[PDB]
């Protein structure tokens, strides 16, 4: 078999549940990106934003998989270094040669983490002719999204020198973006009430406790928004979903309501009056659906 | 010609014309300046003698011959009565480096003449501005011509003695006969019986290199004139033909050439299979009888046949280098083939291999896709290899309506991965007094200086910043950055004399925004009207959804018809990219194609079939015309038909919103009439020009 | 073009009684120095020359003279 | 419709009046001492025969 | 297909005839034919500048010892530091009175100078392919460069294109007026000739006035009836 | 002056400043560069109305807006100056201006009197001027309202995009700010595009729809069997005033009586409120059209109903094409090779008869049978020729469309035929069908050396091919030989549009500054300075 | 289409393509007399 | 060579293109794995630049 490997799981829903998953999925799983990058040290080939660029997009997931529900809470962060010269063997980089560290975010403790071997079997760059007279080397480190970089952590860098790490950083900081950037860790869709997930299975550790976390947390979190859904039973002010009692019209103006609806019978869009009856919405009756429907997805899973 | 105007050669026709190339210019120059300085030898000394006596050659004027001045106002752009032969060049793309050494200008015939065709690609002129209709370009099998003096000499000994060898007996004839010219001097005048056997035999020990020369040009004028004309000098555009001899083929005679063919070059075929290729001038050719393809020639009858001097070569050999980055031009309309050429020599590339070392300006691709989809030249040239684009999945279809009138949508996350990424690169330049450098005094522009007076390495610059310490004495006076967004400092150098020298260059990487411009290889150019997230946009079964949506109204408008079997071909590829020995395959798509849809179609069949043994006949026409269920993300429904849905290589423009936007509130005025200055990078001020005064009278707001 | 009593073509100002800076802002380059020759005298009313003057067009709201009354302000008492 | 090439010649035998911008420029400009077009018209066909 | 395979064999280099870039070759060799052959023929000079008596004092010019040298740098160094890639020509230049005598010849030296220490003249050098410039045979050759570009004073990169000639090589006509013609054309030196000679011709033709086909210049030649001037240079 | 003795042109002088058009007065006083100006590149925007323009955030930060100080705005002055708001100062009384630089001011030289004035950053639901070049008609310079948007382009609503020829493949546009008091509302009523509706001469509107938005109303006049849900999808925010009487099943005709909420009639058109026509097409919804719907609701009441329309049915167009989606695929252009196979045997078939026939009347000349014709009747007789077979042609692409249309009714490249946006019979000829004649002046190209065109063809060559006829059409791809003639009509095109975009100019000026002074008078009568020009200004002395 | 008021109807003239706004600037007697 | 990702559908191809580059395996057995047309161009594609050496120093008096 491969390192990794491409696999569906399909399960067969309501669709109007199977679209409030998919949407809830899409807008709470946030798997943040190493888009806090500094260079510091660059006499390659190529020039900082390339090799920023190109790290922002580590697919990480496959080494933090111990960590998940902390970090997709986040509770905690993590950080990459890479620091590699030019050689007589095996002159290119790898993804083995990076170091990947843990940062708690209550004690702002950085724990260094185990490294899979496969690792060593992936390309990131390779070097020109190997010159022992000139100097061809890269030095970088990038951390998550979320980290907020002070003197607090900056103290915990051991590995580093701290005063090229000011001076640099110092240097970019005005560039990096302020608001937080995240990815979603696989494709999920549901066309015609078929939720299907599109996922990648490695060979270094069990794939479905770490689907069980995730679909563990995403329950959790849509039944709490659930809980605290309102709608407005004034009038209509053409910009939140309402109800009005006076001509019985509802108003529908997000997606929770619509899927809401639609799953007791309406038909509605995004942005659409309807005439619904609303006594007939029962929301432990949705609820307890969700939960079946999250039980069955799990049982899918099992069977790869 | 007083008689019959129209059948004699016009002052506009390549006929009667010759070209300069590079050298020539500086042999020119040469021959010019030498003159002038002796010249002014010769004065000097008559004035010499005249006043004083001895004949005395003053000193300081056999010690300036003025090469020098001559060569550098040569670079300048000045060149007898012409302003253009050399400029400065644009770094807009690596393949400039070709287009632009391989133009021919015409002094101010801007209609189309028919003896530019064959010669020069039909589709790549100027479009716009006052050089239309005035520049062409080569065809990728035309060449001009060199000689060197001694060979000249030669070569016109070996003619004359030919001449006058075997036909001694018939060159007096004078009254009736056809003048013989070498380079248009008479040197025989031949039996009007024996025109055609002279010819003939001519051209034979041409390509036998019994002249020492395969380039030689003849001629023979038979309508009225009379004339046999021969042509050996430099500046003359020639091309290869297939000879066709006593209504013969002669490539369909050679057996041994089909089998031998893969380990010869070019010149081992003219050496050892001569008589298959001939060298052709264009006023040779302008006066022969060729037919147009091998494929007709084989449909004629013998004494059809036998009419002919000439074959030619397929229609893909006749467009030029930067037309060889299209695909399929005669399937589309004439004008958008105009506008490809055009756009094609401004899409984004691997421009330099030495990006982290010249100090120049420059946009930069950041990660390159080699295109599949493509024509022999473009291999050869090595275009393809330096990569204009990336290959991206499109949809066909209407957005919301908020893809109208070539505005397109773009995806965020393929932008946030990289897509289309690019790098601009800029040099700036500053000259400073020694004292204003070294003068000891911090002002607010000076953030960004180290404690030696320079700016620091890897710092960002802004729009009120100085790149160097310049203060005049307690005043400061430096040049100042006026950029709307900032640029890493890449690369300084300094260089110190009486004055400081100070060069910077500096990068900044540009993800595409609002406004940004883009294109297809067949001219659908657009701008980004919307940046859609990736759950707002529709997607098919597998779960992919369109980095590029284009509204496809516009493809059947303009008919650009093309671009369908582009994307069809790029798909097929996708399936199988490989030979049958395992090797990565590209598809050959020529400009001026010659092969039938039906065969493509055939070729996507089998690729989708090795790729899937087990398909339906339904899904199999579906994969083979590109066509998919979409869903409607907002509800998980499928639209109402099938949407055309691809991967096609897309090329970003140097066009970008930030270096056109411009804004002033309050600035400086011109000092004799005390109005707002000019200049964006000054802060000037819009005009309001007289026509919208026009219009604001119109509309009677006094 | 026929409001004389003969064509006159657009080129040219023969039987209009066009002012000096209109036929200037035209293009003729010599009007000022022939009016100055013949001495002319001339109303300013055309665009053109209320252009050159800063002055209000007689076009749209400018085709009419505006006043204020202070009749009634001056009748007021604080 | 000059920038769209709206208007296409056409080779006639006859004298007759253009259309386009050229023909709306020579109107405007009012050119002398040029030959005019002269139409005759009539139910006599002896007449225009002469 | 056969015709397509031999135009392929034209596009791809061709090592045995010195073909290693077909798009830019014709450049490459036109410039190399100027610095290594046309510059010495045209510097190489051995002239009379006065004469005297009666073809027995005259005073000579002469120029020899012309040599060529590229610079010491690469291209890429000459961006960097902002300097100019050229190359560098020099020259001997004499002036000399001759005498004819029956003995022999005489030669008496006037002035004489030299150029082997100085920037007598400053040529600016074709990148090339592969950032190679024909004067300096390297054997070292930078991937991804086509060249055909210069570096001036300023360390800015030039580019050029082709240029129509003037001159034709067929007569031109031309219809001065109703019934009255004209056939103009030019007549110049081999290019083994130095100095070149330019010599231009008009022939005018009128139906009221066929005494006056005359063939005729500028202050180089009379006016004369073409078929009188026939007869006179080939006697028939 | 010095041309008075020499000819150079180029030496300064006193006569410099009326030189040629670079005059002193054309340049700078009919024209001058202005401060609070601006330009970018311009793209679409649903969210913006036909009354509005979206501002960048880099312009709204740099230009500034006048608050003048009396008696109504003196606490917010205060306010604003306490807020650290405001950005300069103006003493009236002292003709003095100040700029507040942050951190940097001075307090006691700011004693605000009445016809004083404060400048602040400009505020939405101002009013600029803002256009595209060249402003060739009163519509390409307009006043409208600032909303704020995102990116650094300027925003407009595809509505106005006709009236100013703009469209979105980098065109560029400018903004101005005045803010005198008698300017502002002259703006506010003048130049607001609510006023500017109706064409001065022909009437007809000047905004409407555009490109698929069009296939969209067509489509939408045609749905059938619709439920209630679906109505109110389709009508979004404009559904809440809809009204079921008492049906269950809706049609297309009902979403369009609904949108047109008026009873009246016009012959053809309407009915009680209600299209009798056949279907809706180009016609009905685009700017400039003689049958469109918003006229004659503006001819009922008044410019209000008639933009407050085009705004209506724009949305619903485009919630059509959300809903339900529009595209064209290549299977809808050739799903199979059998017509075009057929049409290219016909070609081939009548081409070869035409040359036979031509054949055997040059070999009779060539023998004494009959007498010569004329050149100009042997070229009208071959002409005539030709032009039958490209008609033949048309009439063959007429009938596939027909046939496709009942074997294919939701053909999409039928369906934008139909409705009436760029697609036609001549347009699927040259497809699917063949070329024809090229022309260059109304004829053929000339021979030129040996009585031919190009070497490929014979001396004295007959053949209709070698002068430019062209058999192939785009799907089987020309020749090179009938590229030549191709690109030589491209080409010729291309350069005659430079010399009348050069000549079109000088003759507008003209025609412009000959026009300027012609005004109607206060009785209703066209006067130019003391002429009298017309009784009657329109013939009715009513508005054009 | 179809035809209702055809002797009232507009004919439209714009054309599709139009050129890119503007950026900023940024004797021997060897020739013929040609007269 | 560069990216880590497919830009199109963002699944992680730097296991493949190790394969590619560094073992120089055919195509065909490198694609054996990879399903998606997006990815499949991306691998067969892609190319890293030629540069040369960078000149040092960056700062240079
Ligand atoms: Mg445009
Ligand atoms: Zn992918």
């Amino acid at each position: 078999q491969h390192p990794r490997e491409e696999n569906s799981i399909v399960v067969e829903l309501e669709p109007s549940l199977a679209t409030f998953i998919k949407q809830g999925f899409n807008n709470l799983v946030k798997w943040p990106l190493l888009n806090i990058g500094i260079v510091l040290s660059n006499t390659s080939t190529a020039v900082n934003e390339e090799w920023l660029t190109a790290v922002e997009h580590i697919p990480t997931m496959k080494i933090f998989y111990k960590h998940i529900h902390k970090i997709l809470t986040r509770e905690m962060g993590f950080l990459v270094y890479l620091k590699r010269s030019q050689s007589e063997r095996d002159n290119y980089i790898t993804l083995y040669d990076f170091d990947y560290y843990i940062i708690d975010k209550d004690t702002n403790s950085v724990t260094m983490v185990d490294k899979p071997t496969e690792l060593k079997e992936t390309l990131l760059h390779v070097f020109q002719e190997y010159r022992l007279k000139s100097s061809q080397t890269i030095e970088l480190i990038a951390f998550s999204s979320g980290t907020v970089i002070n003197e607090d952590i900056v103290s915990k860098l051991t590995f580093l020198d701290v005063e090229v790490f000011n001076r640099e950083y110092n240097n970019v900081k005005t560039i990096i973006d302020p608001d937080f950037v995240f990815r979603s860790p696989f494709i999920v869709i549901s066309p015609m009430g078929k939720l299907t997930f599109f996922v990648e299975v490695y060979s270094w550790f069990d794939f479905k406790s770490c689907f069980k976390d995730i679909i563990d947390f995403l329950e959790g979190a849509l039944i709490a928004n659930i809980h605290n859904h309102m709608i407005k039973v004034g009038n209509c002010d053409e910009t939140v979903s309402s109800y009005n009692p006076e001509s019985g019209m509802l108003f529908v103006n997000d997606l929770m309501t619509m899927n809401i609806v639609n799953f007791f019978g309406c038909n509605s869009r995004l942005e659409s009056y309807h005439r619904f009856d609303m006594t007939k919405v029962d929301v432990e009756l949705f609820i307890k659906a969700l939960s079946d429907a999250c039980k069955k997805i799990l049982s899918a899973s099992n069977r790869l | 010609c007083i008689f019959h105007t129209s059948r004699y050669p016009d002052r506009d026709s390549m006929v009667c014309h010759r070209i300069l190339t590079y050298g020539k210019y500086f042999e020119t120059l040469a021959h010019d300046e030498l003159e002038n300085y002796i010249g002014n030898i010769r004065n000097d000394i008559m004035n010499n003698h005249k006043n004083r006596g001895t004949y005395a050659v003053n000193i300081h004027v056999l010690t300036t011959p003025g090469l020098n001045h001559a060569f550098s106002s040569l670079l300048s752009g000045k060149f007898k009565k012409s302003d253009g032969s050399y400029r400065t060049h644009p770094h807009y793309s690596w393949m400039q480096n070709i287009s632009i050494p391989r133009s021919v200008g015409f002094y101010p015939v801007r209609k189309y003449h028919p003896s530019q065709y064959l010669y020069f690609c039909s589709s790549d002129v100027p479009e716009r501005g006052p050089q239309v209709g005035l520049v062409s370009q080569l065809s990728v099998l035309s060449s001009i011509t060199n000689i060197l003096t001694s060979e000249y000499l030669d070569l016109e000994k070996k003619i004359c003695e030919y001449i006058r060898s075997y036909y001694k007996d018939d060159i007096s004839y004078f009254e009736t006969g056809f003048p013989i010219t070498i380079e248009n001097a008479l040197v025989a005048s031949l039996n009007p019986n024996m025109i055609c056997d002279f010819v003939t035999d001519f051209r034979r020990r041409k390509r036998m290199g019994f002249f020492g020369n395969l380039e030689v040009g003849i001629t023979l004028v038979r309508d009225h004139m009379n004339e046999i004309r021969i042509n050996i000098g430099a500046g003359r555009l020639v091309r290869p033909f297939l000879v066709v001899d006593n209504g013969e083929l002669m490539m369909d005679v050679c057996p041994e050439l089909e089998s031998r063919l893969d380990d010869m070059t070019f010149s081992d075929i003219q050496k050892e299979f001569p008589h298959v290729i001939e060298m052709v001038d264009i006023e040779q050719f302008t006066f022969s009888n060729v037919c147009e393809s091998v494929q007709k020639f084989r449909m004629m009858s013998k004494d059809e046949r036998k009419q002919y001097d000439l074959c030619d070569f397929p229609a893909e050999f006749r467009d030029g280098y930067v037309a060889s980055s299209l695909v399929g031009i005669n399937h589309n309309s004439g004008p958008r083939a105009i506008l490809g050429c055009a756009q094609a020599k401004q899409a984004i590339s691997c421009l330099s291999s030495d990006i982290r070392n010249k100090i120049d300006n420059g946009i930069h691709l950041m990660y390159p896709e080699r295109p599949i989809v493509i024509s022999k030249a473009l291999e050869t040239s090595k275009i393809a290899a330096n990569c204009f684009g990336q290959h991206v999945t499109i949809a066909l279809m209407s957005y919301k309506g908020i893809n109208q009138e070539d505005g397109i949508i773009i995806k965020k996350q393929f932008i946030q991965r990289g897509g289309l990424d690019i790098v601009t690169a800029k040099k700036h330049q500053v000259e400073i007094p020694l004292e204003n450098f070294n003068n000891k005094e911090r002002s607010n522009a000076y953030s960004k200086l180290e404690s030696n007076g320079l700016v620091r390495l890897n710092a960002f610059l802004e729009s009120g910043d100085a790149m160097a310490r310049n203060i005049s004495s307690s005043f400061d006076v430096s040049e100042k950055y006026t950029d709307m967004y900032k640029s890493r400092v890449e690369r300084v150098q300094v260089e110190l004399t009486d004055k400081v020298k100070v060069r910077v260059l500096t990068m900044k990487e540009r993800r595409p925004i609002l406004g940004d411009k883009f294109t297809t290889r067949t001219s659908q150019k657009g701008t980004v009207a919307y940046v859609a997230d990736e759950t707002e946009l529709p997607y098919d079964e597998n779960g992919i959804t369109p980095d590029v949506i284009i509204n496809s109204t516009s493809i059947f408008s303009r008919k650009t018809i093309s671009m369908l079997i582009e994307v069809i071909l790029t798909a097929a590829y996708s399936a199988k990219p490989y030979n049958n020995k395992g090797e990565n395959r590209p598809v050959c798509f020529p400009s001026s194609n010659e092969t039938s849809i039906d065969t493509y179609m055939q070729f996507a069949k089998q690729c989708y079939e090795h790729s899937n043994p087990k398909l339906s006949d339904e899904e199999l026409s579906d994969k083979i015309f590109c066509e998919k269920i979409l869903y409607d993300p907002e509800t998980d429904k499928p639209y109402a038909s099938k949407v055309f849905f691809g991967p096609i290589y897309y090329l970003r423009l140097r066009h970008l919103t930030q270096d056109k936007a411009t804004v002033r509130c309050r600035g400086k005025k011109t000092k004799l009439i005390r109005q707002a200055n000019e200049g964006r990078k000054r802060g000037g001020g819009i005009k309001f020009g007289e026509m919208e005064r026009d219009c604001l009278i119109a509309h009677g707001a006094a | 073009l026929c409001a004389s009593y003969e064509p006159e073509s657009v080129n040219k100002f023969k039987f209009g009684a066009a002012s000096t800076l209109k036929r200037a802002t035209f293009g003729d380059n010599k009007a000022l120095l022939n009016a100055a020759l013949h001495k002319k005298s001339e109303p300013i009313n055309d665009n053109s020359s209320c252009h050159f003057f800063s002055k209000v067009p007689n076009i749209g709201t400018g085709y009419y003279k505006y006043f204020i009354d202070l009749g009634l302000l001056m009748r007021m008492e604080r | 419709q000059a920038l769209s090439s709206f208007h296409t010649t056409e080779k006639s035998g006859a004298v007759k009046q253009k259309l386009g911008f050229n023909e709306f420029n020579n109107l405007t400009n009012l050119s002398k001492n040029k030959t005019e077009i002269i139409t005759l018209v009539s139910d006599d066909i002896s007449k225009l025969q002469s | 297909e056969m015709d397509q395979r031999l135009g392929y064999k034209f596009l791809v280099p061709d090592p045995k005839a010195g073909v290693f870039y077909r798009p830019l070759h014709f450049q490459y060799v036109s410039y190399s034919n100027f610095i290594l052959h046309r510059l010495h023929e045209i510097l190489t000079v051995k002239r009379p500048l006065l004469s005297f008596k009666n073809n027995t004092e005259r005073i000579m010019i002469e120029i020899s010892n012309v040599k060529v040298t590229p610079p010491d740098y690469s291209p890429i160094i000459a961006s960097i530091k902002g300097k100019s890639y050229d190359a560098l020509a020099t020259f001997t230049v004499n002036i000399f009175k001759e005498v004819m005598t029956k003995e022999g010849i005489s030669i008496t030296k006037i002035s004489s100078y030299e150029g082997k220490d100085s920037h007598l003249i400053k040529i600016p050098l074709l990148i090339g392919y592969g950032n190679k410039n024909p004067l300096d045979t390297a054997k070292y050759l930078v991937p991804n460069v086509i060249g055909g570009v210069f570096i001036n004073k300023q360390s800015v990169e030039k580019v050029g294109i082709n240029l129509v000639e003037k001159i034709t090589t067929w007569p031109k006509f031309r219809v001065v007026k109703p019934n009255s013609f004209t056939f103009s054309f030019s007549s110049v030196s081999p290019p083994n000739v130095l100095p070149t000679r330019y010599r231009h011709y008009k022939i005018s033709l009128d139906i009221s006035q066929l005494e006056a086909l005359n063939i005729s210049s500028t202050k180089t030649f009379i006016t004369v009836n073409i078929v009188l001037l026939s007869q006179y240079l080939s006697r028939v | 002056d010095i041309k008075i003795i020499s000819n150079n042109t180029t030496s300064i002088n006193l006569s410099y400043i009326t030189s040629g058009k670079n005059n002193m007065i054309r340049s700078y006083i009919v024209a001058r560069r202005k401060d609070q100006t601006a330009r970018s590149v311009i793209g679409p925007s649903t969210s913006i109305t036909v009354n509005e323009v979206g501002m960048p955030a880099y312009i709204r930060n740099t230009l500034t807006e006048k608050i003048f100080v009396n008696a109504f705005t003196v606490d917010k002055v205060k306010q604003l100056l306490a807020s650290n708001q405001v950005k300069f100062y103006f003493n009236k009384r002292l003709n003095q201006l100040t700029r507040i630089r942050q951190g940097k001011f001075i307090k006691n030289k700011i004693h605000l009197l009445p016809g004083d004035w404060v400048e602040v950053a400009v505020q939405e639901y101002t009013s600029i001027i803002f256009g595209r070049q060249p402003s060739l008609h009163r519509y390409n310079v307009i006043a409208s309202s600032i909303r704020a948007t995102e990116g650094d382009t300027i925003k407009i609503s595809p509505g106005i995009a006709n009236s100013q020829n703009a469209d979105f493949d980098g065109d560029e546009e400018w903004m101005i700010l005045e803010q005198n008091p008698k300017a502002v509302i002259e703006q506010s009523i003048l130049m607001y595009p609510t006023t500017l509706l109706k064409h001065d001469i022909h009437g007809a509107p000047v905004y409407g729809s555009i490109q698929d938005e069009i296939v969209a109303a067509y489509s939408l006049f045609r749905i059938q069997d619709l439920c209630l849900d679906e109505v109110l999808n389709i009508l979004g925010k404009y559904g809440r005033e809809f009204d079921p009487k008492g049906k269950c099943k809706f049609s297309g005709k009902d979403i369009y009586t609904y949108l047109i909420g008026e009873k009246i009639n016009y012959p053809g058109l309407l009915k009680d409120g209600e299209i009798i026509a056949n279907d809706v097409d180009s016609n009905f919804v685009v700017a400039m059209r003689h049958l469109s719907l918003a006229g004659l609701l503006s001819d009922h009441k008044s410019n209000v109903e008639g933009i407050n329309f085009i705004i209506k049915s724009s949305y619903v167009f485009k919630r059509y094409l959300s809903i339900y989606g529009f595209g064209v695929t290549f299977k809808d252009l050739r799903p199979n090779s059998t017509f075009t196979n057929k049409l290219e045997a016909i070609n081939v078939e009548k081409i070869e008869l035409i040359k036979e026939a031509y054949a055997k009347y040059l070999n009779d000349v060539r023998d004494g049978k009959i007498v010569p014709l004329s050149k100009a009747l042997e070229a009208d007789y071959v002409e005539s020729m030709l032009s039958n077979l490209t008609n033949l042609n048309i009439r063959e692409i007429e009938e596939h469309m027909r046939q496709t249309l009942i074997d294919d009714p939701d053909n999409n490249l039928l369906k934008m035929a139909k409705a009436g946006y760029k697609v036609n019979p001549t347009e699927l000829m040259y497809i699917l069908g063949t070329y024809g004649q090229q022309r260059i002046d109304g004829e053929p190209a000339e021979t030129r050396v040996l009585g031919r065109v190009l070497p490929y063809y014979l001396p004295d060559s007959k053949d209709p091919e070698g002068r430019g006829y062209i058999l192939n059409s785009l799907t089987k791809g020309l020749t090179g030989s009938q590229y030549y003639f191709s690109m030589l009509v491209a080409r010729s095109q291309s350069t005659d549009i430079v010399c009348e975009t050069s000549r079109t100019g000088t003759l507008a000026r003209k025609i412009i500054k000959k026009m300027e002074d012609m005004v109607v008078d206060g009785y209703g009568q066209v006067v130019i300075g003391n002429t009298l020009i017309k009784y009657a200004a329109n013939y009715t002395k009513i508005l054009g | 289409t179809q035809s209702i008021h055809e002797n009232k109807e507009i004919t439209e003239i714009l054309p599709d393509n139009n050129p890119s706004p503007p950026e900023s600037p940024e004797d021997r007697n060897d020739e013929p007399p040609e007269d | 060579v560069f990216q880590l990702v497919c830009s199109t559908c963002g699944k992680d191809i730097s296991h493949e293109r190790y394969k590619l580059i560094i073992r120089k395996k055919s195509l065909k057995d490198v694609l054996v794995s990879v399903k998606n047309e997006c990815c499949r161009l991306k691998l067969s594609t892609q190319i890293e630049p030629q540069r040369n050496l960078t000149v040092q120093p960056l700062l240079d008096i």
